[PDB]
């Protein structure tokens, strides 16, 4: 018997991506959500997300990237010229843009079956870890030194990522001294280590510009 | 940490002479940066980054060296570059080594003692100090000896030497016997006698209070 | 035109404190970092340590920890070097250094430097006394002749010889300490008939006290 995704779980959704935005715990959601749905049903959900234009471009690329993907792994036979049982699921298909409800559900109750649901629903998840990423903070942490890269080009990236901080004065303090030095590669960080735990930029740029 | 140890501790050159000072580190040290030092002067750099030479630094002057043994040459020692040179840590914590005085090596001569008796003034004042200068004279080791009516007086005498003479290249020493207008009414015969090795006969100047 | 000019010399009682100071001129004060170098007689040259004029962070030589304080004034362009709980030990001459970055820190430009004096004697004026050649008969082509300049404090004084006209056969001794005075000798060698036929006179001079005094060699 079909049953296809509730009005209420539909809405619950939209009030989810509507108070939780893209934060990292709608990911849990989504799946908790989306649990057993079908790829049409996902694809409801998914185009039920108003707004965030931008994320959504994202998702989509990111679906036809691993749609594409799965073709190359599964290039089954072409043409099914002489009818068998059942023609195998192309990316597109998977996706629900070219399958109907029906071939959908007859490929997860089949033998040997194809959890066509499932899959789909794995592509949508790499695509919001994406979306996540690009709506995460910039953490300064992250910010190292290229074992090629010009110390000059390194402050300048190190200073913008600062400029885009929340931290306490105090805290920035510790950043612009000694982490900068810290994330040096092992080159100009040897040089760096000559002048002094209270050298300044200037003269550290001075030192590196080699 | 890291100690840097230089030798000789004093030496004397003479006037043409290739010149060759060393310094040595508890550990291994990258550069080696070597300062000259005149007295009453600051310190002024002399050469960097083991063989670089400052601005005005005479050619005759040069470095070498690496790891834990580095080196100050003067190909053709001359009058002006007598010093005291000093080596340094070229990075953190800048440690300074313990120095080399460089002096000229010059021909002998024997000091010119001149003994002077208590001013009218200063024995209007009720003091009175002898003095005697015992100038002029190569080697710097030298002895001056008192004698209050033929007798040595183990001190009371104030003794200073001036370091060797930038035109001439010779030392000098003042010698001061201090006693009240009593004690040196109390006798007569005053001594100031200078043995050097220029000599086996000291050098004697005598007066009489009266 | 970078330069460097420090405080005067000092003279502070044992068990007190002093501060220093070095006024830059010629460049970016807060571009560059200050360093400190201390100088005792038979011990020339310690690294006392080094102030970041912006950040005003201050790293010390763990010898000088709890005795040596940097600070820097960006608004004036001056660095101050204050030490606490003197002692006659820490009687020397302080200098500042701006080091110039190339491979690594080059210090090429350094202060006059600053005597520091500790101790609790109070400042004494010279009493100049003139040496003449004992009386009678002595005479060669050259005359010695010199001046005593004794219990004064603190250090330093100037000898000339006719107002810095004589200098050829000019000689000054280093001063002896005592006790809470001073003492030293000076002497200058000319040709005899030049005396008493010329005059010659010794010029002493005592910044710390406003002291100028003027002997005349006379026979």
């Amino acid at each position: 018997v079909h049953q296809a995704i509730s009005p209420r779980t539909l809405n619950a959704w939209v009030k989810v991506v509507e108070e939780k935005a893209f934060s990292p715990e709608v990911i849990p959601m989504f799946s908790a959500l989306s649990e057993g749905a079908t790829p049409q049903d996902l694809n409801t959900m998914l185009n039920t997300v108003g707004g965030h234009q931008a994320a959504m471009q994202m998702l989509k690329e990111t679906i036809n990237e691993e749609a594409a993907e799965w073709d190359r792994v599964h290039p089954v036979h072409a043409g099914p010229i002489a009818p068998g049982q059942m023609r195998e699921p192309r990316g597109s298909d998977i996706a629900g843009t070219t399958s109907t409800l029906q071939e959908q559900i007859g490929w997860m109750t089949n033998n040997p079956p194809i959890p066509v649901g499932e899959i789909y629903k794995r592509w949508i998840i790499l695509g919001l870890n994406k979306i996540v990423r690009m709506y995460s903070p910039t953490s300064i942490l992250d910010i190292r030194q290229g074992p090629k890269e010009p110390f000059r080009d390194y402050v300048d990236r190190f200073y913008k990522t600062l400029r885009a901080e929340q931290a306490s004065q105090e805290v920035k303090n510790w950043m612009t001294e000694t982490l900068l030095v810290q994330n040096a590669n092992p080159d100009c960080k040897t040089i760096l280590k000559a002048l002094g735990p209270a050298a300044t930029l200037e003269e550290m740029m001075t030192a590196c510009q080699g | 940490e890291i100690v840097l140890t230089q030798s000789p501790a004093i030496t004397a050159a003479s006037l043409g002479q290739k010149v060759t000072i060393t310094c040595s580190a508890s550990s291994s040290v990258s550069y080696m940066h070597w300062y000259q030092q005149k007295s009453g002067t600051s310190p002024k750099p002399w050469i960097y980054e083991i063989s670089k030479l400052a601005s005005g630094v005479p050619a005759r002057f040069s470095g070498s060296g690496s790891g834990t043994s580095y080196s100050l040459t003067i190909s053709s020692m001359e009058a002006e570059d007598a010093a005291i040179y000093y080596c340094q840590q070229w990075n953190y914590p800048f440690t300074f080594g313990s120095g080399t005085k460089l002096e000229i090596k010059r021909a002998d001569a024997a000091p010119t003692v001149s003994i002077f008796p208590p001013s009218s003034e200063q024995l209007t004042s009720g003091g009175a100090s002898v003095v005697c200068f015992l100038n002029n004279f190569y080697p710097k080791d030298i002895n001056v000896k008192w004698k209050i009516d033929g007798s040595e007086r183990q001190n009371g005498v104030l003794n200073s030497w001036t370091d060797q003479d930038s035109k001439d290249s010779t030392y000098s020493m003042s010698s001061t016997l201090t006693l009240t207008k009593d004690e040196y009414e109390r006798h007569n015969s005053y001594t100031c006698e200078a043995t050097h090795k220029t000599s086996t006969s000291p050098i004697v100047k005598s007066f009489n209070r009266n | 035109e970078v330069q460097l000019q420090q405080s005067g010399a000092e003279l502070a009682r044992p068990g007190a404190s002093v501060k220093m100071s070095c006024k830059a001129s010629g460049y970016t004060f807060t571009s560059y970092t200050m360093h400190w170098v201390k100088q005792r007689p038979g011990q020339g040259l310690e690294w006392i340590g080094y102030i970041n004029p912006s950040s005003g962070y201050s790293n010390y030589n763990q010898k000088f920890k709890d005795k040596a304080t940097l600070t820097a004034d960006k608004s004036s362009s001056t660095a101050y070097m204050q030490l606490s709980s003197l002692t006659s030990e820490d009687s020397a001459v302080y200098y500042c250094s701006r080091p110039v970055v190339r491979l690594g820190y080059n210090f090429d430009y350094w202060g006059q430097g600053s005597t520091l004096t500790v101790s609790s004697a109070k400042t004494t004026p010279p009493s100049v006394y003139p040496l003449a050649p004992g009386s009678a008969a002595q005479t060669n082509s050259m005359v010695t002749l010199g001046c005593l300049v004794k219990g004064y404090f603190p250090e330093p004084v100037t000898v000339t010889w006719n107002s810095g006209s004589l200098s050829s056969g000019v000689h000054t001794f280093p001063a002896v300490l005592q006790s809470d005075l001073y003492t030293l000798s000076s002497s200058v060698t000319v040709p005899s008939s030049t005396w008493p036929s010329e005059t010659v006179t010794c010029n002493v001079a005592h910044p710390a006290s406003s002291t100028k005094v003027d002997k005349k060699i006379v026979p």
